[PDB]
DNA sequence: CGGTGAACCTTACGTTCAACTGGATCGTGTGTAGGTGCACCG
DNA sequence: GGCGGCAAGGGAGCTAGTGTATGCCCCTGAGTTGGGGATATCGCCGCC
């Protein structure tokens, strides 16, 4: 019953922000994760909340996935209780999440020479991120007491930083493209099993 | 296919100013870094300059740094590479690389680059 | 720069092996190393992609390696309409593309 | 095309109670180029 | 013609389409993409 648009996700041209990750609906298809492999070196592919295993044998109301970019000593911060720049500012995932992560390596296709300025992450924040919520405000981030009416100078800085993504880079400082599928279900009809 | 044509330069007397322009098709000029590298006839490579993909940062070879000026325009899909202060040894043929999809660190389109003679004769 | 052997001949059929060598930060510490073959009178274009990889549409028989602080490529099959020049690049630190120098392979014709 | 001057969080780490006390040294370990260029003799 | 020894009874490898041991990613984690140890049935040949 058709295949689920795996492609649109994973072979997609660009990859938004970590601090504005996208969504993408998926339903009313078949998860063929057979397909999913010999697209570069994945990176991770851990599961919670669900045995990999028997992937196949069950399915789903439906299935959010959430594509973004982050740095590779980064990735480790996409985990349920995990703490972090990214784990309270941009991206946080629940306790209880029902789903998976998915990293590659996207050096030789995601990292300009002098710095790739596309991909920004939020580097300040008033208060940690609630699960699943997404912030794009770039209002002047106040650090000390003395109000700045919104102008970028001393103690008043710009919230969002530029990843200065660029090939000689470290080992785990190369970006990597992260798509989180949150499996999500309700006492509604099921949607994306693959196989029997 | 993809395209790159350089405008080129005929002989040139030393010390003289220069400018070589590629002009790019069929892919997108302005999300990747072009590089201009120089080929001494019988030689071997060398490169020359790069420019970022906006044209924030530019990088030469320390053998003709401070005298060349790598720029670019996307608005009409254009390099440009201005010379200045030539010297006799900098004769070669000059290629407009692209570095492509899947790697920006490495040249891959390799237009067919002109022809630069610096010789202090008619 | 980088070192290549001045020339690699050998007849048509087996194997041949092209080694470049450079310090740590070349290739040593960098796997960015990456193949050209240079046709005479042509435009130089990509053979083997990344340290052991090939873009599409290349030949099949060529294929990279890199064995510590060397690079090679090795060429199955050769035959006499690949005598061209090959260069090995490879990035540096503080960018600074460093190129391998000269190759030429020829065929006992 | 260089000397100054004043900066702008400057961009790229080697990490978590924090912030700039409001110094280029400053708590733990920062650091700098261009220029904004307007006469030169050219 | 029957016995005892054999890259073998426990070593090592990884790459998804799928077999019996130079295989099975078997089983999942340091996240850099991978750890050691699970039932041996074995099967075939030189020798005196
Ligand atoms: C993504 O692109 C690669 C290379 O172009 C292709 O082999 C692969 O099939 C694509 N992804 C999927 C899920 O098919």
């Amino acid at each position: 019953t058709n295949l689920c648009p795996f492609g649109e996700v994973f072979n997609a041209t660009r990859f938004a922000s970590v601090y504005a990750w996208n969504r993408k609906r998926i339903s009313n298809c078949v998860a063929d994760y057979s397909v999913l492999y010999n697209s570069a070196s994945f990176s991770t592919f851990k599961c919670y909340g669900v045995s990999p295993t028997k992937l196949n044998d069950l399915c789903f109301t439906n299935v959010y996935a959430d594509s973004f970019v982050i740095r590779g000593d980064e990735v480790r911060q996409i985990a349920p209780g995990q703490t972090g720049k990214i784990a309270d500012y941009n991206y946080k995932l629940p306790d209880d999440f029902t789903g998976c992560v998915i990293a590659w390596n996207s050096n030789n296709l995601d990292s300009k020479v002098g710095g790739n300025y596309n991909y920004l992450y939020r580097l300040f924040r008033k208060s940690n991120l609630k699960p699943f919520e997404r912030d794009i405000s770039t209002e002047i981030y106040q650090a000390g007491s003395t109000p700045c009416n919104g102008v970028e100078g001393f103690n008043c800085y710009f919230p969002l930083q530029s990843y200065g993504f660029q090939p000689t880079n470290g080992v785990g400082y190369q970006p990597y493209r992260v798509v989180v599928l949150s499996f999500e279900l309700l006492h509604a009809p099921a949607t994306v099993c693959g196989p029997k | 296919q993809v395209q790159l044509v350089e405008s080129g330069g005929g002989v040139v007397q030393p010390g003289r100013s220069l400018r070589l322009s590629c002009a790019a098709s069929g892919f997108t000029f302005s999300n990747y870094a072009m590089y201009w590298v120089r080929q001494a006839p019988g030689k071997g490579l060398e490169w020359v300059a790069v420019i970022s993909y906006d044209g924030s940062n530019k990088y030469y070879a320390d053998s003709v740094k401070g005298r060349f000026t790598i720029s670019r325009d996307n608005s009409k899909n254009t390099l440009y590479l201005q010379m200045n202060s030539l010297r006799t040894e900098d004769t070669a043929v000059y290629y407009c690389a692209s570095g492509s999809d899947y790697g920006d660190y490495l040249l891959v389109y390799w237009g067919q680059g002109t022809l630069v003679t610096v010789s202090s004769a008619s | 720069a980088l070192t290549q052997p001045a020339s690699v001949s050998g007849s048509p059929g087996q194997s041949i092996t092209i080694s470049c060598t450079g310090t740590s930060s070349d290739v040593g510490g960098y796997n960015y190393v990456s193949w050209y073959q240079q046709h005479p009178g042509k435009a130089p274009k990509l053979m083997i992609y990344d340290v052991s990889k090939r873009p599409s549409g290349v030949s099949n028989r060529f294929s990279g390696s890199k064995s510590g602080n060397t690079a090679s490529l090795t060429i199955s099959g050769l035959q006499s309409e690949d005598e061209a020049d090959y260069y090995c690049n490879s990035l540096t630190s503080i960018s600074t593309w460093v190129f391998g120098g000269g190759t030429k392979l020829t065929v006992l014709g």
